[PDB]
């Protein structure tokens, strides 16, 4: 049955990230179940988003690396590509993925995401146009959310 | 004028406009040849993703240039 080499895959990602830990999250399994990792990401710096620490839950379908994982946010965060749900709005995530992207990949990406807002695509309009015509607003409450959930 | 709308597939969809069109009314002909949303159309000329409120005039977009159009599930 299907499921095997996706298994091996995830074990080649968590041996990536083991060599080559990056600085600002950590990622992995949280049990039997190697399909299903915690991951756990600061804001990035020169944001809203600076110092808050994020999680975020990533499920590996059996069919990966063909398919991509699901990654969504579990902690609340204001911004116009992440919606009440924690579903994010990201090109590789749905209809850009690669097999050749690996988790690190992706949470750099969540990250470059943070820090530069794609409006032009946005979950949330209402947040999209306030990012569009009044950016210290924007600002403002993006760090309030960070302040009040994300520590 | 003329004006042409290419798709990922490499359809062209040709659409008769003004400079004066804003992109929303753009996107409605487009709804009305393709059966299309328009909140779910990302219409990008020369890089750049045109604004629903703003017009073909201001991206300088002329007659018979192509534009390309992308599609979002709606919710995007």
């Amino acid at each position: 049955p299907l499921g095997s080499m996706a298994l091996k895959r995830i074990h080649k990602e968590l041996n990536d990230l083991a060599r080559d830990p990056p600085a600002q999250s950590r990622a992995g399994p949280v049990g039997d179940d190697m399909f299903h990792w915690q991951a756990t990401i600061m804001g990035p710096n020169d944001s809203p988003y600076q110092g808050g620490v994020f999680f975020l839950t990533i499920h590996f379908p059996t069919d990966y690396p063909f398919k991509p994982p699901k990654v969504a946010f579990t902690t609340r965060i204001y911004h116009p590509n992440i919606n009440s749900n924690g579903s994010i709005k990201l090109d590789i995530l749905r209809s850009q993925w690669s097999p050749a992207l690996t988790i690190s990949k992706v949470l750099l990406s969540i990250s470059s995401l943070l820090s530069d807002p794609n409006p032009d695509d946005p979950l949330v309009p209402e947040i999209a146009r306030i990012y569009k015509t009044d950016r210290e607003k924007y600002n403002r409450i993006a760090r309030e959310w960070t302040q009040k959930y994300a520590m | 004028m003329q004006i042409f709308v290419k798709t990922l597939t490499g359809k062209t969809i040709t659409l008769e406009v003004e400079p004066s069109d804003t992109i929303e009314n753009v996107k409605a002909k487009i709804q009305d040849k393709e059966g299309i949303p328009p909140d779910q159309q990302r219409l990008i000329f020369a890089g750049k993703q045109l604004e629903d409120g703003r017009t073909l005039s201001d991206y300088n977009i002329q007659k018979e240039s192509t534009l390309h159009l992308v599609l979002r599930l709606r919710g995007g």
